[PDB]
């Protein structure tokens, strides 16, 4: 049973840090979508002025 | 909040403190154990030991192992009565 308690950790060290990075850097990539939302909202505002 | 290492905290504590104590007792118990029944030391013979390792040995442990004492004491006591009576 001690071996079994060690059994789960076998194929987990493979990607624990890989997940730590995948869920970190890709989430860090959200500033681009933020700034693009900013420009899209500016486009919506000006386009609405034009539509008015 | 943000990214961390939920799994990598196995550094601060190994899994199973009670299983760790049990396994540590297991390591000392199994390691400090004879390979296969090692260290027997059965035979012995020196005046009385030739009777101890033979007559007090558990190969038989029957009734005659005690009865040898009765036969011998009877041999002694018959001569005791002969010298006494």
């Amino acid at each position: 049973d001690r071996i079994d308690s060690v059994s789960q950790l076998q194929n987990v060290a493979e990607t624990t840090k890989v997940l730590f990075d995948v869920s970190k850097e890709t989430v860090e990539l959200e500033s681009e979508a933020f700034e693009l939302k900013q420009k899209v909202e500016l486009a919506h505002e000006a386009k609405a002025v034009l539509d008015s | 909040v943000s990214t961390l290492i939920p799994p990598k905290v196995v550094s601060s504590k190994n899994i199973g403190s009670a299983p760790n104590a049990k396994r540590i007792a297991n390591v000392v118990h199994f390691y400090k154990s004879l390979p296969q029944g090692p260290a027997p030391a059965i035979k012995a013979n020196t005046r009385l030991a030739r009777y101890k390792a033979k007559y007090f040995d558990g190969d038989n442990a029957s009734g005659k192992p005690l009865w040898h004492f009765a036969l011998g004491i009877i041999a002694f006591g018959y001569s005791m009565e002969y010298y006494f009576h």
